[PDB]
């Protein structure tokens, strides 16, 4: 809740800004423990090309 | 009256004093129409330095800003120059190191250090500063050495971005010397910043491809009828392979009034092209005197 | 003066770039032996056994290396500028990035950057432990979150 | 994508077909390719069973920036007498003009042409456009294994597929034809690795010293030179490579070095002019080897070797603490036709 | 534990020795032959697994975790610790005069 | 020439004695240079005493020893083991500055004051 | 930097093995072959 | 304007139509001497002092 | 102490683990 307060709701282009102010929010730092396909839903969602 | 006076402001030395003692009565260009004037204008090589690439055109390129001035006097701690106005009758004297024969009734024009930047550039190290010379040539020279510049710029470009286009042996002898009645002479290109050198290229290809599109097909039957027939002295590039190119836009009949609007057309665009080799200022020389090397001529800028 | 009258020559990338400080790094110290190359990269083999990968690394190792930046997170705010430490404030260049020796090209070594990537990969010696602390409990002030 | 359509007009009359294809980031990633404006591409091919040999056409290469993305090029496919051959290699090298930079990206002609498988006179005016549509279809590297996508644009045409000539019988089996470059140079390769073993029996398996350098005296250090001879024989039997430094003192017109990574350390360099030093073999000549910098780092330092190729083909192997052998790199006059035509 | 688990140390808040000699027992003679190891901000991890100058977490990450006092404004430290050190995260400080 | 001229009194000091009296010595040195003959003169400067100069050009020239004799260890032959000699050009005085000059550039010292004595070659090795 | 002074007894390059680093690139490449 | 001439005439394309500009040469003006702005009934008009004029051909340009 | 520079030091390579050595290039390859 907090860290949506800080990361603003205004957004560059296509891509918001709270996935660009902090590294938790940014869905490319992943959880270290992985069991779900959490592979191919990082993959149709990203600019950054994984 | 008319002069201009140049301060050292440190001081100078005795070799440099000798050295500048025999560059005296050459025409070198300077900054501003100013009376007064400091030592960071008389340089051509302000834009020519040592520990950074020249820029050949872009010298020359400078040269047609500039006013020019004749040296009178060297002193310890002053240059007094002489300038020249726009439209008025002076005298030059021929102390320029490749020796070429004037005459009365030439064509000069200023060019830049293109054989030896080492023999124009004489260091001052009172002042932390280099002075550099042009080189005044007759036109006939002048022009073919921009047109043998721009000829090491473009095949320089093939063989920097492949060797295997070019062979290197060739490409020396070639592209660096330039043709001289008799006389062959080696340019001073080795290490240049060419990106002012594609400008103009870059300008070239905007009138060259016009030209292609609207040749009159009457000059271009005619070299099919002269590059097989008869041997003309000056044809003898082209041998009886003739290009193919020419015999795939023979497949047209001729038409004398389409001919006229591609005579007149291009007529027009080579009237465009003393846009693109143009030399600095020119110097109508009306007498001159063998035994004393001493022009006088008629200065007229751009 | 706050940050936000600082902002005009920060967000710039003049300040966000090596490639104008590796080349000023390069001709300072022209000629670097570079060591061991061990946090460089990732060699990937083929394998899915972890048991084997842990085990053909751990087998005879009687070395342990440590790298340039495991050992600035131990220094203290004051040993690293003491004279005594060259190597350690060598390579302390940039405030963004984290330098190395990379072995190409020959022989000799040369110089490159890894981004920060965050503010606590920072270390020790230019933010240290109770200013992290000071700096979330701003945190904590402006969202206005309970824990 | 405009990098297609300005081959067709410049590239295109001096060719037969393009290979219009896009390199993704991932066969980026392997090759290492920095987009940077100022590479200058280059493109030939190196036939077979037949005079290898074609001339190289320097071909635009222009980033996409976002479906796919990735850097956009157009490779010249050459129909010598009407047909295209199926093992046929198409060569690209990467380079940089002022910094050094060189890369070799290689592709196959099977991953090429199957992937390309489904009054006034007016002027003429006839801009370079991006309107033709694209067809994008898969393909692979046979080298790398990484895939690229392969552009298929709209225009005795419908009528026909694309010609091959399938090679005939007696044939060397196809993952031998293939790899024609890395079974020539490997054999070069161990064929100069059985010189330098044989000049230690010569000698009575001896190892002596050539250039001089103070030696600490402790006699573990004494038994690692040696283990940096027997890994440098490890290393250079197991070096294929395009871009070795006798490849390129066979196709000089010098000395010719490339450093070795031992055990892996480092990644190779191969190579490297020595520019200003004759390799006579003559004493006075070892001290413009020693102005060099890797010299002095591959014989005061360790775990690297150093190999230096003279024009006449004789080439020694410099180890750690000056100890060398002059080996020979054999190669007769039909080699270097090989040599001379596909890689010169 | 030796006849069902084994270790993978794989990240930077992830390869403690401590941990990881108890589940195998040659990693226990690893940290016991060179005790310079013991520290999870020092420790060796394959190469096949991890590079640290090619990650997110880059070991004064890893330092800090090992020097808390695990306070609740110690939980609020680390929030506040994976802040994008970038320009347009200064933006978003700058406005909140952080 | 200050090309040929080697000087051997030079310290930081990191104390010596003046005196009244600094000799100028000659000295030529047999080598080979790509497996051919060929002599070397250079010149000494200094005023400590015939006993100990001896034993300093042997120090200047050490390396030229060594790369000569690593060739005899094949053939041996007793005409090629004279090495060099030193002569004895004659004296300066103490604290005389030696003037440099420069002639067409060539550095080319002066020594004013210059009184010659000649002597005999000895053969160093 | 002399062609007569070529075998110096004290050069200017001086051999520098450090056998620690040396063992680990032993040790990892006898794994990896 | 070159860019959107070509376009508008991109089917169409008579060989009259190629020409495009010329460029005279109307006079000098030493330097030292700065135009000054002077409005108008409101034009804003610069005023040159010392402008000796000359006059050159119309010389085409494209 | 330091070894002196000169063109008779010696390194006797071993005939087995020149040979042990040689079977090794031949499986990697």
């Amino acid at each position: 809740q907090a860290l949506l307060k800080l990361a603003g709701h205004e957004t560059v282009g296509r891509t918001p800004i709270t996935h660009l102010v902090s590294a938790l929010l940014d869905p490319h730092l992943l959880p270290p423990f992985a069991y779900h396909d959490v592979f191919t839903d990082l993959m149709q969602k990203s600019s950054r090309q994984p | 009256d008319k002069s201009i006076v140049v301060n050292l402001t440190s001081r100078l030395f005795a070799d440099e004093l000798a050295a500048l003692q025999s560059k005296i009565g050459s025409v070198l260009p300077l900054g501003d129409c100013h009376r007064l004037q400091n030592i960071q204008a008389l340089g051509l090589g302000c834009v020519c330095s040592r520990e950074t690439s020249p820029d050949y055109i872009q010298i020359m390129q400078y040269l047609s800003k500039c006013t020019l001035a004749v040296l009178e006097e060297v002193r310890p701690d002053s240059l007094r120059l002489t300038r020249m106005d726009p439209s008025d009758n002076l005298q030059i004297k021929n102390v320029y190191a490749p020796f070429f024969q004037w005459d009365s009734n030439t064509q000069l024009a200023v060019l830049p250090p293109l054989f030896s930047r080492k023999d124009s550039t004489i260091v001052l190290e009172s002042n932390g500063f280099d002075i550099v010379f042009p080189m005044v040539v007759p036109q006939q020279l002048g022009h073919a050495i921009l047109q043998q510049l721009l000829v090491y710029h473009i095949y320089s470009k093939i063989s920097a971005g492949a060797p295997g286009d070019v062979n290197m042996a060739e490409l020396d002898l070639y592209t660096t010397n330039v043709s001289f009645m008799g006389r062959t002479y080696r340019l001073d290109v080795d290490n240049t910043d060419p990106r002012t050198a594609l400008r103009v290229l870059d300008d070239l290809s905007m009138y060259l491809c016009i030209l292609s599109a609207l040749v009159p097909r009457g000059c271009l039957r005619l070299l099919t009828a002269l590059v097989r027939h008869d041997r003309h002295p000056l044809t003898e590039v082209f041998e009886g392979v003739v290009p193919d190119e020419v015999t795939r836009i023979d497949l047209d009949q001729l038409s004398v009034p389409d001919d006229i609007t591609r005579m007149r057309v291009m007529f027009s665009y080579l009237q465009s092209l003393s846009s693109i080799f143009n030399l600095g200022p020119r110097l109508h020389v009306y007498a001159y005197s063998a035994e004393t090397l001493a022009a006088s001529c008629w200065y007229s800028p751009r | 003066f706050g940050y936000q009258n600082a902002l005009k020559s920060i967000c710039h990338p003049r300040m966000h770039n090596p490639t104008q400080s590796a080349q000023a790094l390069n001709q300072a110290f022209p000629d670097p032996d570079g060591g061991h190359g061990y946090g460089l990269r990732y060699e990937q083999t083929p394998n899915m056994n972890l048991f084997r990968t842990f085990h053909q690394y751990y087998m005879g190792k009687n070395v342990a290396f440590v790298p340039d930046v495991a050992q600035k997170a131990l220094v203290t705010t004051e040993d690293l500028l003491h004279p005594t430490s060259h190597r350690l404030l060598r390579l302390e260049v940039h405030p963004f990035f984290d330098f190395f020796v990379h072995p190409c090209p020959g022989a000799r070594g040369s110089y490159r950057a890894t981004h920060r990537t965050m503010v606590g990969n920072i270390p020790q010696p230019l933010a240290p432990r109770e200013f992290q602390e000071s700096r979330g409990a701003q945190f904590d002030a402006v969202t206005n979150m309970t824990h | 994508m405009d990098a297609h359509a300005i081959n067709e007009r410049y590239v295109g009359p001096r060719c037969h077909r393009l290979a219009h294809v896009v390199l993704p980031r991932t066969f980026l990633l392997h090759h290492a390719i920095p987009l940077e404006p100022e590479i200058i591409f280059s493109t030939y091919t190196r036939f077979s069973r037949s005079p290898g040999s074609s001339r190289r056409l320097v071909v635009c290469g222009k980033r996409v920036l976002p479906s796919p993305s990735g850097l956009a090029l157009s490779l010249p496919l050459f129909s010598h007498d009407g047909n295209f051959h199926p093992f046929d290699i198409s060569v690209l090298r990467i380079s940089c003009p002022g910094s050094n930079l060189s890369l070799t990206v290689r592709f196959l002609y099977l991953s090429l042409v199957v992937a390309m498988g489904a009054p006034p006179v007016r002027l003429s005016f006839n801009p370079v456009n991006a309107d033709v549509p694209a067809t994008w279809r898969d393909a692979t590297n046979v080298y790398s294994g990484a895939p690229y996508y392969v552009c298929v644009y709209e225009r005795e045409d419908d009528w026909l597929p694309i010609p091959l000539s399938f090679p005939e019988e007696p044939v060397p089996p196809p993952p031998s034809l293939v790899f024609m470059d890395d079974l020539f140079i490997n054999t070069k390769q161990c064929d100069f690795v059985d010189t330098l073993e044989a000049a230690c029996r010569t000698q009575g398996y001896t190892l002596r010293q050539r250039v001089p350098v103070a030696i600490p005296r402790d006699a573990e250090i004494a038994d690692a030179v040696k283990s940096h001879f027997l890994e440098a024989c490890l290393v250079l039997r197991g070096l294929a490579s395009e871009a070795s430094a006798w490849i390129r003192a066979a196709t000089s017109p010098a000395c010719w070095m490339d450093v070795l990574g031992l055990w892996e350390s480092r990644p190779h360099t191969l190579g490297l002019e020595l520019r200003g030093v004759n390799c006579g073999g003559t004493d006075g000549d070892w001290l413009e080897i020693l102005k060099q910098p890797d010299v002095q780092k591959t014989v005061s330092g360790s775990l690297v070797a150093c190999v230096i190729v003279t024009p006449a083909l004789e080439a020694w192997l410099v180890l750690p603490g000056g100890f060398a052998i002059k080996g020979r790199y054999r190669a007769s006059k039909e080699d270097l036709v090989f040599i001379r035509g596909r890689y010169g | 534990a030796e006849t069902m688990f084994y270790p993978v140390p794989f990240n930077k808040l992830y390869a403690d020795p401590l941990v990881a000699a108890t589940l195998h027992p040659l990693l226990a003679n690893y940290v016991t032959r060179l005790p310079n190891q013991r520290n999870a901000v020092v420790f060796n991890v394959p190469s096949n697994l991890m590079a640290e100058y090619e990650e997110w977490h880059k070991s004064p990450v890893a330092a800090y975790a090992a020097s808390c006092q695990a306070t609740p404004g110690a939980i609020s430290a680390m929030v506040s610790m994976h802040q994008k050190l970038s320009a347009p995260s200064f933006i978003c400080q700058a406005k909140h005069r952080m | 020439p200050c090309d040929m001229l080697v000087d051997l009194d030079e310290s930081c000091p990191m104390r010596e004695p003046a005196g009244l009296n600094v000799t100028i010595y000659a000295s030529l040195v047999y080598l080979r240079v790509n497996q051919r003959p060929s002599m070397a003169l250079t010149f000494f400067q200094s005023g400590k005493g015939f006993a100990e100069v001896v034993a300093m050009i042997k120090d200047h020239f050490t390396d030229v020893i060594r790369t000569k004799y690593i060739q005899l260890r094949h053939e041996l032959y007793i005409n090629r083991l004279v090495f060099g000699a030193v002569c004895t050009l004659g004296t300066v005085p103490f604290d005389s500055h030696p003037v440099h000059q420069s002639l067409n550039s060539l550095p080319v010292l002066v020594f004013a004051n210059f009184e010659a004595a000649c002597g005999p070659w000895t053969v160093f090795l | 930097t002399e062609a007569g002074r070529f075998w110096a007894p004290h050069p200017e390059n001086v051999l520098f093995i450090h056998k620690p680093t040396m063992e680990e690139t032993r040790r990892v490449a006898l794994g990896l072959r």
